[PDB]
């Protein structure tokens, strides 16, 4: 805890790294995420379900 | 066949019977005026749109959900 | 009327003492649970009239003429509506 | 060079001259002389018949 | 000295975000003003980016506005925003204004905040009735013919106004390409008397709920309201985002996705529902003439609040007999509101008529008795 | 007003696209393209939707090729300056039916057939109207109902009189997916269809909003921590007066 | 009541870890957690709303063209 | 409107007996009903101060009222901020509820008219 | 130093905004001259091309320009009156200098009536400059050129800026 604070929280340009990083790392993931989640709860309706008939 | 055709026509002779009497009741009606003569030369002359949509209203709040549910 | 820090404009203070913790020293969320219900009920509870009594008139106004609006507009309605004209 | 049009058949090396800084293209289109320092650009463009190509 | 306050420019910014001192008890209904600063900084944003691609000319805006929804990238996020923004802004102007009324911040010594406060209320007006007729459907047209046709009723020069305005003999290219330059130029102006009614505010500051000083007790804007802002930001954009993304067109009106048409007449002719309480004050007025001036009358006198309302006491939380007044009030406009759409017909005519003097007798009659009596309770029922 | 002058109300029908996490069924969208080209573009034109829209909606590239290489196209004139035509490509915008108002109206009885690309955003009702009108023809019109000429009722339309007759029957078009085309099934497919058509970017917002309501709600719960957070020296302040 | 040194009562709100890194570190947490959800979701934004400005889809169908050759002499 | 005006006014009402029998009780309920007690105001501190006339008035306050209405003030900033209402000996008990103000602001009106009369006189 | 390079700011958005203003007509130098202009970004390393199809909205100078360059030509005089303004307020700290360049603290005049008064002269013989172009040689300044419709297949004879750039 001490730790974890010293090395990303104690200066901020460290923790603003931390934070955009996490962005980045976030931004990605959530993206992949929904993707799955959306295809799945909209499985069968959507152009790339029906797409393999033609 | 279409589906609505019999779950319209089961709505109407079901939940919708009063209404339906209502609309048929209007018809008899306003055909018997149109029959008389000097129907023409007339005032007012009265429709069955209104009994119409009560009975179309009621009719359709019983099947949307069941006709979309079988196509 | 409003000056700035340090001479703001308040009549002089003299006699007050004030506290308080910091922020990291405090449970943000202390309290929350009987403030959620029990402030928020009294809060609600000494207002309310002054919301239900204007919004219920207006209500009652407003469903007397859209309903007598749609009776006029039928035939049943026609001679009502004719002298209304 | 900037970004005109060489008048074609013109030029020293007969191909293109651009009129507006003097920059000669060859017949392939090559820069030779004057102040531009690349070859004329080549689209993507495939023959899909021996008549027509799309670009 | 912190280079915040030493350098001019940076202490004017300052001044206003920073260091600004604040009362410590402002409630929610505070948080308005930099919800309308969020619409109006959307609406710049959205509608210059509108502007790179919508074509002004009569033959082709509304063939560019489906450019827009169709071709251009988040073209129709943009289109939308853009649009439900202007509906958003005008529930922020309500609450903004409704808090005025009901915490007195139109008294002393906030008279000069207030009234240039109605002149931006006019200008917002102004700008979206302007925005609405650049989209050029059926709605844009016929709203734009039966709006500028009021003006014919200013006497003598009222026809020779109207063909001016339209550039033209009726609602056309002209009109919609003067409309689309004055609706680009109105809110950089409505941005400069939001700034000057905030230069008035700062003699005094921000009233408070109490309605007393706060020059006792006094918060820096930041960070406390600043991080208060942010709450309703968030909620701002969770009902920004219900409507952009789940539900686009719930505020607009059908007829304004069929292309102009100077023939066809539509059903009903209805303004946006922001100007509908106006609308119906117009429809009260038998006469032409007589409904323009009660119309605008309407907002006018809104500057008289500061001489009708008589108490010695600022604001409405310790006042239980102006708090239902308001409450009527309020209702009362909301009637007007809907009294604005339905169809000229009986019951509604009369209703219109009733609602219409409520309104007015609020500011001539009943404020000015209702606050004169609380005073002389104040005092009796004290002593 | 009478309820005739509105129109019957239409009900709210179960659409797969509604519902805030529902795509349009694209089964259903290919269908209702087959439908309108079959049946409605004999009299409606549907300007705004050029062939590349339907590729990856309802069709393939080469599909949809293939629908603008059968039609012509006006070209820029040759040499001499002659007109040409040209056959088509996914650039182009599906032609309508008539030249122009005048000639659409000659074909239907005075009637103008609107164009139908933004018919579901440009009515009260959406897919619910088209659904509803297509399907509520009644055999007969409600008895003292005089309908003028050219017209055929249909109580969902206002007024009751419409100019445009009852098209859809029992297998009018054959699909290509075996489904049995029923007038019901074919008013659905065809109403999903011009849904699309009037707001093409339907799925890609309803999915862009739900990261959208994902990531403000959590900012708008995290505002509320750090507001309270930052506040908490303001509302836990005390005071101890004692009168000079 | 009088004494300005009794301090008043602030136990219900006082926290026992007020001194640890464990305690400012949550709260640095919370205040990360937000400014990365303000990163991502300005970054979302801004991606989305500029790209208003690259071609739009009209553009780049206009684009691809097809020439005959039979037509051009030699020379 | 002016203090001196609500005070006159209430006179004339408090002089009739009819209308003190109906008036008073009234008066009476509304103030209790008003709620300005319950965050420990008293009446006067209500009063909007934003005025020459009123800044004259509560610069002449004795030095000990005014450092105590100083302190209700700020007590009751802190109430309405933590959407608390005041307890015990904060509620201002209705003998509390003294005018303490009313004078001070009466003869600075008195004052402030006389001279607005004075400005107006008439040789005759 | 504030108020200076401020100035130098509003200098450069003037020159953005004359230069839109210009392609705004659309003859041949408007169009030539924007596609010239605009692509001495292409010579950023690594992005310059990209950047420079982002500013056109496609693959050459044409109505997704133009029509962009329309509304921020019409936005870049509002930014700059704002940063115009600013420069003055950074200013009114020190005041004006004056030709001596030693300090005017020690004998200062109001601004008006003197130089009010002192500025109309000037204002009128810009006026009558300003008549002498408007009513009587108002094509001087200009390039026939963009009188001829912008042609993306001729390149003119001779792109060349207006003068002042
Ligand atoms: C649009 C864009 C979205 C952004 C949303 C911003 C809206 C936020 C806002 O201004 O209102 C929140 C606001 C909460 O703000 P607050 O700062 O806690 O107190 C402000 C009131 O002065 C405090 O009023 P109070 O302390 O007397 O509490 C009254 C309130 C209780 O308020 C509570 O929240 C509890 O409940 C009611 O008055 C309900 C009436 C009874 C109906 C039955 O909600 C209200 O109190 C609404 C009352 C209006 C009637
Ligand atoms: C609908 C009718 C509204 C009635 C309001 C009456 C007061 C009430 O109960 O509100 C709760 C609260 C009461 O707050 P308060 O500040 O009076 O009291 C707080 C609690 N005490 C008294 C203990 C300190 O009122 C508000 O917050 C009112 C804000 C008004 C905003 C109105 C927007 C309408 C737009 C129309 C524009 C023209
Ligand atoms: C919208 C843009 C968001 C950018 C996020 C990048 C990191 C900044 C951030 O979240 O705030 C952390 C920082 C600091 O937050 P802080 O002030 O709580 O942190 C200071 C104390 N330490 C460093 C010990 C944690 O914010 C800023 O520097 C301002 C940027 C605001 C965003
Ligand atoms: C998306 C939009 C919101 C995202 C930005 C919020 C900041 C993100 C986290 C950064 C943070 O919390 O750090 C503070 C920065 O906040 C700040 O400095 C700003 C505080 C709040 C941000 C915006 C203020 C809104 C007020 C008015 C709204 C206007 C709407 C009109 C467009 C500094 O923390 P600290 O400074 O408290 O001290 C602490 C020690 N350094
Ligand atoms: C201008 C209008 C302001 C309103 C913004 C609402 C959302 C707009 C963005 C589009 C969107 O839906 O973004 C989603 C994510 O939501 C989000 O994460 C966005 C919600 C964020 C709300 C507040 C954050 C900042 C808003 C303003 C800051 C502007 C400063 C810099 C532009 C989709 O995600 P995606 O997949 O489309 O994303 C691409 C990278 N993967
Ligand atoms: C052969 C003629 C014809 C065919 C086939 C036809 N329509 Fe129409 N349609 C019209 C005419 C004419 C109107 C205008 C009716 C009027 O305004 O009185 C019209 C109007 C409409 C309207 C608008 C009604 C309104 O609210 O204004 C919709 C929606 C519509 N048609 C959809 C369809 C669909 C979907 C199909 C077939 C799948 C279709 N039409 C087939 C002639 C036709
Ligand atoms: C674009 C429109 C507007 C913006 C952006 C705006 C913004 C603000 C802001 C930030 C404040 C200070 C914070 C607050 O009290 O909410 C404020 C205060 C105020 N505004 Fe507005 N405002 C706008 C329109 C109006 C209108 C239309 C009126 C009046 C009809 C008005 C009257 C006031 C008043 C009187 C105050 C002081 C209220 C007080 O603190 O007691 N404003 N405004
Ligand atoms: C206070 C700020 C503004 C308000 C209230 C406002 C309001 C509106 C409204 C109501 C519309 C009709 C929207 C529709 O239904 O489609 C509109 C359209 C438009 N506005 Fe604005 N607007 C504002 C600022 C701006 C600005 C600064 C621009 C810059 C040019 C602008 C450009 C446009 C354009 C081009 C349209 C037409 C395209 C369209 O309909 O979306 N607006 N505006
Ligand atoms: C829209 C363009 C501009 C306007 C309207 C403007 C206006 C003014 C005015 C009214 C003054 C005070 C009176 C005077 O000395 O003439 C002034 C002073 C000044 N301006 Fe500008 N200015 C503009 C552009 C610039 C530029 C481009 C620069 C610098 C590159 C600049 C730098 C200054 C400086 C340093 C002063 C103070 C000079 C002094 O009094 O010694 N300005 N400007
Ligand atoms: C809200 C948007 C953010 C941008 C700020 C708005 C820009 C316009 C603000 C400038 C208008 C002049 O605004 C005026 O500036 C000066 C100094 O800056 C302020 O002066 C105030 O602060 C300074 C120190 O901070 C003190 O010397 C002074 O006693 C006090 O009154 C005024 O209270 C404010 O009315
Ligand atoms: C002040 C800012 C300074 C510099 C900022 C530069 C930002 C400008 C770059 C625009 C980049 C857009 O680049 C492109 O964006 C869109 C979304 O917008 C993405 O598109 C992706 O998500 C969108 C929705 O968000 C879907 O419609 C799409 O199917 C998917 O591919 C592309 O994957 C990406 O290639
Ligand atoms: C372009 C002109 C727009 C003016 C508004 C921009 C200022 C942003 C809002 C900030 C704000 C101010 C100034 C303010 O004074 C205030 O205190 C009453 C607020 O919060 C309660 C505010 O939120
Ligand atoms: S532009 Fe081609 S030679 Fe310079």
């Amino acid at each position: 805890a001490t730790t974890f604070y010293n090395v990303f929280v104690k200066r901020n340009s460290a923790f603003v790294a931390t934070i955009l990083a996490s962005a980045f790392v976030f931004d990605m993931t959530f993206e992949t995420a929904i993707d799955n989640f959306w295809d799945r709860i909209n499985a069968g309706k959507q152009w790339k379900d029906i797409r393999h008939k033609y | 066949p279409d589906p609505a055709i019999a779950l319209h026509e089961a709505a109407a002779e079901g939940p919708c019977h009063d209404f339906k009497h209502h609309f048929d009741e209007c018809v008899e009606r306003v055909t018997k005026a149109q029959e008389a003569e000097d129907y023409d030369h007339a005032e007012y002359k009265e429709d069955c749109v209104e009994e119409f949509f009560h009975l179309q209203h009621c009719i359709n709040d019983n099947t949307a959900d069941k006709l979309f549910r079988v196509l | 009327y409003m000056g700035w820090w340090g001479h703001m404009g308040s009549p002089p203070q003299k006699g007050i003492a004030g506290y308080t913790i910091s922020p990291f020293a405090a449970r943000p969320f202390a309290g929350v649970v009987h403030a959620a219900i029990f402030n928020t009920f009294r809060r609600t509870k000494n207002q309310a009239l002054f919301v239900i009594l204007p919004v219920s008139f207006f209500y009652y106004v407003w469903t007397q003429a859209s309903e007598k609006n749609e009776w006029l507009y039928t035939k049943a309605g026609r001679h009502e509506l004719a002298k209304a004209l | 060079h900037l970004g005109c049009v060489p008048i074609g058949e013109a030029g020293d090396f007969g191909g293109w001259f651009c009129p507006c800084h003097g920059s000669h293209y060859d017949i392939s289109g090559r820069i030779r002389r004057g102040p531009a320092p690349l070859n004329l650009e080549i689209p993507e463009y495939d023959f899909a018949d021996a008549e027509t190509l799309v670009i | 000295m912190a280079l915040r306050k030493k350098n001019s420019l940076l202490n004017m910014a300052n001044s206003y975000v920073l260091d600004s001192p604040q009362p410590s008890n402002l409630n929610y209904f505070w948080n308005f003003g930099s919800l309308l600063a969020l619409c109006l900084v959307i609406q710049l944003a959205t509608g210059i980016t509108l502007a790179m691609h919508y074509t002004s000319h009569a033959s082709l805006a509304f063939d560019s506005v489906e450019h827009i929804m169709r071709d251009v990238n988040f073209g129709w996020f943009i289109r939308y925003a853009h649009a439900n923004t202007a509906s958003f802004f005008f529930i922020c102007i309500y609450a903004h204004m409704g808090r005025n009324i009901y915490y007195g911040s139109y008294k002393t010594p906030r008279v000069l905040p207030w009234s240039i406060g109605v002149i931006i209320f006019l200008l917002l007006i102004i700008t979206a009735f302007m925005g609405y007729v650049l989209v050029f459907g059926q709605m844009s047209l016929w709203g734009a013919t039966v709006i500028c046709n009021l003006v014919s009723a200013i006497p003598w020069l009222g026809e020779d106004i109207v063909h001016f305005l339209w550039g033209g003999f009726s609602v056309g290219n002209p009109t919609l390409q003067r409309f689309f330059a004055l609706h680009y130029l109105m809110p950089f102006v409505l941005a400069v008397f939001a700034l000057l009614h905030l230069i008035a505010l700062h003699t005094a500051g921000s009233s408070n709920p109490l309605g007393i000083t706060s020059n006792v007790d006094k918060l820096s804007m930041h960070p406390y309201y600043s991080f208060k802002d942010l709450i309703t930001v968030f909620a701002f954009l969770l009902m920004f985002t219900l409507f952009v993304f789940f539900s686009p067109d719930k505020l607009g009106h059908p007829d304004n996705y069929i292309p102009a048409n100077p023939m066809v007449t539509p059903a009903s002719i209805v303004p946006e529902w922001y100007l509908l309480p106006f609308y119906a004050i117009l429809r009260a007025i038998p006469d032409k003439l007589g409904g323009v001036i009660a119309m605008v009358a309407a907002i006018l006198i809104l500057l008289i609040l500061p001489i009708v309302d008589r108490s010695i006491i600022r604001g409405n939380a310790f006042k239980p007999i102006s708090k239902l007044l308001f409450g009527f009030f309020i209702c009362n406009f909301l009637l007007l509101g809907v009294l604005g759409q339905v169809h000229i017909e009986p019951p509604f005519i009369v209703l219109g008529q009733i609602c219409t003097i409520f309104y007015f007798s609020y500011f001539l009659i009943l404020l000015p008795m209702v606050s004169t009596i609380e005073n002389i309770f104040f005092y009796i029922g004290s002593l | 007003m009478t309820a005739a002058e509105h129109g019957l109300h239409p009900a709210e029908y179960p659409w797969p696209q509604n519902g805030m996490l529902s795509t349009f069924d694209h089964a259903s969208l290919r269908r209702g393209y087959q439908v309108y080209k079959e049946v409605c573009a004999a009299c409606h034109s549907l300007d705004r939707i050029a062939w590349r829209n339907l590729v990856g909606v309802t069709h393939t590239t080469d599909e949809a090729k293939a629908f603008a290489e059968e039609l012509e196209y006006d070209d820029e004139p040759d040499d001499e300056g002659n007109p040409r035509k040209r056959p088509g490509k996914l650039a182009d915008y599906i032609p309508g039916p008539y030249p122009n108002e005048q000639a659409a109206r000659a074909a239907n009885q005075g009637a103008l057939p609107p164009d139908l690309s933004l018919i579901a955003k440009a009515r009260h009702g959406g897919a619910d109207y088209i659904f509803a009108l297509l399907t509520g023809y009644p055999d007969e019109p409600p008895a003292g109902v005089v309908l003028a000429p050219g017209m055929n009722y249909n109580p969902y339309f206002p007024g009751g009189g419409i100019g445009m007759a009852r098209t859809l029957f029992d297998g009018v078009v054959e699909y290509e997916d075996g489904t049995p085309a029923t007038t019901s099934q074919m008013a659905k497919d065809v109403a999903a269809f011009l849904t699309w058509a009037a707001e093409p970017e339907h799925d890609e917002r309803k999915k862009l909003g739900l990261k959208a309501i994902i990531v403000i709600s959590a900012m708008l719960g995290l505002s509320v921590y750090i507001k309270k957070f930052k506040w908490s020296p303001i509302k836990n302040r005390k005071f101890i007066y004692n009168p000079p | 009541g009088k004494s300005t040194y009794k301090i008043p009562d602030f136990t219900p709100y006082l926290k026992k870890d007020r001194n640890t890194d464990a305690n400012r570190l949550f709260s640095y947490f919370m205040i990360g957690s937000f400014g990365m959800l303000s990163a991502a979701g300005a970054k979302a934004t801004v991606q989305d709303f500029l790209s208003n400005m690259s071609a739009s889809a009209d553009v780049l169908a206009m684009a691809k063209v097809e020439v005959k050759l039979g037509a051009i002499p030699l020379g | 409107a002016s203090i001196t005006s609500v005070v006159k006014t209430s006179e004339l009402i408090l002089k009739s007996p009819l209308l003190s029998k109906i008036v008073v009780p009234l008066a009476k309920t509304y103030v209790k009903f008003s709620g300005y007690r319950q965050l420990g105001f008293k009446m006067n501190d209500l009063i909007i101060e934003e005025t020459p006339n009123m800044q004259l008035a509560l610069r002449r306050l004795p030095p000990t009222e005014s450092y105590d209405r100083v302190y209700r003030l700020i007590r009751a900033t802190q109430f309405s901020l933590s959407h608390k209402l005041a307890t015990g000996n904060d509620i201002t008990k209705p003998e509390e509820d003294d005018h303490y103000l009313i004078p001070y602001i009466l003869d600075v009106e008195a004052e402030a008219f006389e001279k607005d009369a004075l400005d107006n006189l008439e040789v005759v």
